[PDB]
């Protein structure tokens, strides 16, 4: 959805989508589908829409209810942004693989840097199943065969929970003692060094040297599990 | 004399109910502030694994994030010998980021949490707090802390993202797994060219690109720290108008 | 006539002021996920000896914003809370120093 | 006591010869100033009917024009409860514009007066003056006046230009009559691309474009008003050096 | 020796000063369709008690311009006339208040 709000002449005078083909319009979680067709880059492209020297072939969906397993212009994979040129006609294919059950109005589209979203026609496509079925396997150049929908997720949750709790520590090492009114009085009254004791003083050097240590080693241990 | 309390014990119960209410307040208010600032300056690299590069992310995230710590240290340390200044901030950010990535990015728009996990700032926030508590000198904390804040940022994050930097021969083209995540989980409103990651130069040498960026981030981080300490002192001011 | 109140009452009120400053801190958090910003500043000037000679600067920053001259300014404005903290404690510190010797 | 005058009546004749000389002066000096400022900031949309669009003209003209009123109000109202502050300015502008469009644009270079007639600012100048006289509050005049100044600008002008917005099938292309005037009466030194009128966006919806612009102009107009009130207070200062 | 002049004479002169400030206002108008800007400031300092402790700030703006640090500055400089008005009347107000009670 969303293109009925755009200026009419824009949509007429911008990119022309024709000969579209949708290889399904109901699909099950992990079953892929194919949108392919042609598009024309109208040589009378509007002033206030940058010529498409830097454009990207997206799809319009609310979140990755599909994943984009592939997309081609001219039989070249286009994961990065491309240069299109006014006047020319291109053919395209996008390989969508379903992920989240629902009734999805799938738009093929073209983001034009300095321009906006140029929105092609959408057809309802229905996914059935449970999204928990979704699996996104990849064979790495070291292979190793991973699932990219969960790979490294235990490492992020691990390391983030560690450093957060390491932080909460530091804050509770101190909020053990009284924090504000007594420390205030203490400082005003000329007695600020009384509040950082020598245990304090390098409990501090522990956390410091610890954090640097836990960094340098797990650093070195990462350039081993993934050389 | 006359007393607000009716017993020494009451004076200690009250002076520590205030510790909670203020802790709660300065935690959440500075959360809101710090999180908004960080979302608009560094936030874009922080949302996606295929923006966490070696040139820009390594530069932007330290510089923008050292601000509020240097502000909060400025008041808390020198007015109260409080030494969890940087860490209250980085705690507040990550809590705010994480609630937003889990219940919203993944929660309501289904992005895999391993695509949208945040940056990790907490190593520098501890080395910063401590370097200030020891030494008790704004300048040494600016120079030695600023360099610390930048040089530590990529190490503190490389054990998390490195899995996603193993390459892949996908449909004919080399991509990292991070790149695969970006290609796969369709960002309808965030197309590829928006992403500001390193792309090479003819005046450049490749890796090393990360260490060179980390140091530059360290130097700018000391400048940002001087600035933001004085800004914090200004911010901690009891003057009336 | 509330610049001469029993020290127990003044403190009971700095307690209420922080109930406002706490609710406000929640609103500010749901903000990044304006009413109380008056409900509190009012109180501190209405009913609290410490804030009687005319509006705190940094308390203002916490409620005004960039409207003293993007939205990062509304962000940097939260650091104004340090000024209000610094005032409140300096006030509470004086009211309970005794007392905690 | 000793007197500059020799009769109460003389003291009233003099105190009202000064009313004329000052009225004359503050009218013409502020004319010259206001007109120059307005010519260089808003002046370009103000010369031609085929520049009076819905995006830019609706934005620029209020913002640039509310300045001097807010300056002159600042002194006249608070130093003298004078309440024709905005109107002295807008009177001075239009007189200066009109002498220039009639005796020069049309006068010496033959442009049809219905091509080069000015913008109309006087509705906002009255709603502004009055909103200040009632209420006697700079802030309410800034907020309620600023919005008034912007939201009224296009209505106060649409009854004049609307005739020129009926379309025409000229040599195969749709043009408004305003467009026809621009195409016809040859501006040798002001070719078409110089003109900054609305052209559409892919991120935009068409009409409404005028109301949305008018409000934006209203908000920026309150900011311009705060600024230009203080600038006016500064300007009305009897300090010696 | 013209900070002690008969109130009738001082006023006769504030009358002449406004003949200059009027001619100047015409020059400024023909400008947007520099001599008198001195002929007047001179007078106000030459021959008028009110402007004796050394040059009016905003009177200067009306004659200098941006030369205190485009041409929009020469425009904004006209608002300096409010400062000269504010001075002149405050002076005339004091000389005729009596008189108009
Ligand atoms: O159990 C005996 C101790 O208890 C009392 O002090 C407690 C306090 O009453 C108790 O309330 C306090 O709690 C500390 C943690 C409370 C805040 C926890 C954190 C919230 C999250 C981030 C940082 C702070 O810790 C102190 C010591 O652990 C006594 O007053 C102490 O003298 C005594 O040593
Ligand atoms: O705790 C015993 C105390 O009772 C009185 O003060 C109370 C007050 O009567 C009492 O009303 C008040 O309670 C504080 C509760 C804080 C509200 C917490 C949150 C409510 C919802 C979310 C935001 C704020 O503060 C004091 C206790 O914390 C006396 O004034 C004190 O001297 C005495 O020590
Ligand atoms: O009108 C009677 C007055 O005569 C004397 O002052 C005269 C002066 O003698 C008289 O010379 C002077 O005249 C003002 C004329 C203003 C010149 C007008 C314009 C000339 C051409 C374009 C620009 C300026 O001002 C006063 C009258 O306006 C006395 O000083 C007054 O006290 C007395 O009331
Ligand atoms: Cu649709």
């Amino acid at each position: 959805h969303g293109e009925k709000s755009q200026a009419a002449f824009m949509r007429m005078r911008t990119i022309h989508w024709f000969d579209l083909n949708w290889s399904k319009d109901q699909v099950s979680v992990n079953e892929t589908m194919s949108i392919s067709g042609k598009f024309h880059v109208f040589a009378g492209w509007p002033e206030t829409v940058d010529k498409p020297e830097v454009a990207f072939l997206n799809i319009g969906i609310p979140g990755p209810v599909f994943i984009r397993a592939g997309s081609w212009i001219g039989g070249q994979l286009v994961p990065r942004s491309v240069s299109l040129e006014l006047g020319e006609t291109y053919e395209f294919k996008v390989l969508l693989k379903a992920r989240r059950p629902g009734d999805w109005h799938v738009h093929t589209m073209m983001n034009v840097q300095g321009g906006g979203p140029i929105i092609g026609p959408g057809k309802w496509v229905t996914i059935t199943g449970s999204m928990g079925d979704f699996k996104n396997p990849i064979t790495t150049l070291t292979g190793e065969t991973i699932d990219l929908e969960t790979y490294a997720l235990d490492g992020v949750y691990g390391w983030h929970l560690f450093w957060y709790l390491l932080g909460v520590a530091w804050m509770v090492y101190w909020c053990r003692k009284p924090v504000f009114i007594p420390r205030r009085i203490a400082v005003d009254a000329g007695k600020a060094d009384s509040l950082i004791t020598p245990t304090d003083k390098k409990v501090g050097m522990a956390f410091a040297a610890g954090t640097l240590a836990i960094v340098a080693v797990s650093m070195g241990q990462a350039n081993e599990k993934y050389p | 004399s006359q007393s607000a309390v009716r017993s020494r014990a009451e004076a200690v119960k009250v002076s520590r109910t205030f510790d909670y209410m203020i802790l709660f307040t300065v935690f959440f208010v500075v959360l809101g502030g710090y999180h908004i600032h960080y979302m608009l300056t560094g936030g874009d690299w922080d949302f996606w694994t295929d923006w966490k590069d070696r040139r820009l992310w390594v530069t932007v995230a330290p510089i923008v994030s050292i601000t509020f710590p240097a502000a909060v240290q400025a008041v808390l340390w020198w007015r109260y010998r409080i030494a969890w200044g940087a860490t209250l901030c980085v705690l507040g950010l990550l809590l705010g980021e994480w609630i937003n990535r889990y219940f919203n990015f993944w929660g309501w728009t289904y992005f895999p949490v391993n695509f949208v996990f945040p940056s990790n700032l907490m190593p520098g926030a501890i080395v910063l707090d401590v370097i200030l508590m020891l030494s008790n000198s704004m300048t040494l904390t600016a120079v030695v802390g600023g360099l610390a804040w930048g040089l530590l940022f990529y190490p503190g994050n490389w054990p998390i993202i490195a899995p996603l930097h193993v390459p892949v021969e996908y449909n004919g083209m080399m991509m990292t797994l991070a790149d695969l995540q970006g290609y796969h989980y369709v960002r309808t409103g965030t197309p590829e060219y928006i992403r500001m990651v390193e792309k090479g130069t003819l005046r450049t040498f490749g890796k090393d690109v990360a260490p060179v960026s980390a140091f530059f981030s360290g130097f700018v981080s000391i400048l940002i720290y001087f600035l933001w300490h004085f800004f914090g002192s200004w911010f901690g001011s009891e003057k009336f108008v | 006539k509330v610049m001469s109140i029993t020290p127990r009452e003044e403190l009971r009120r700095h307690f209420t002021h922080w109930t406002w400053l706490m609710m406000y801190g929640i609103a500010i958090y749901f903000g990044a996920s304006i009413i109380t910003g008056g409900a509190s500043f009012l109180y501190a000037k209405t009913r609290l000896p410490t804030y009687q000679q005319g509006l705190s600067l940094q308390y203002l920053v916490v409620v005004v914003g960039p409207f003293m001259i993007g939205f990062v300014f509304f962000g940097w404005s939260a650091l104004g809370v340090l000024g209000v903290i610094n005032i409140e404690l300096g006030a509470l510190s004086k009211l309970l120093k005794k007392d905690l010797a």
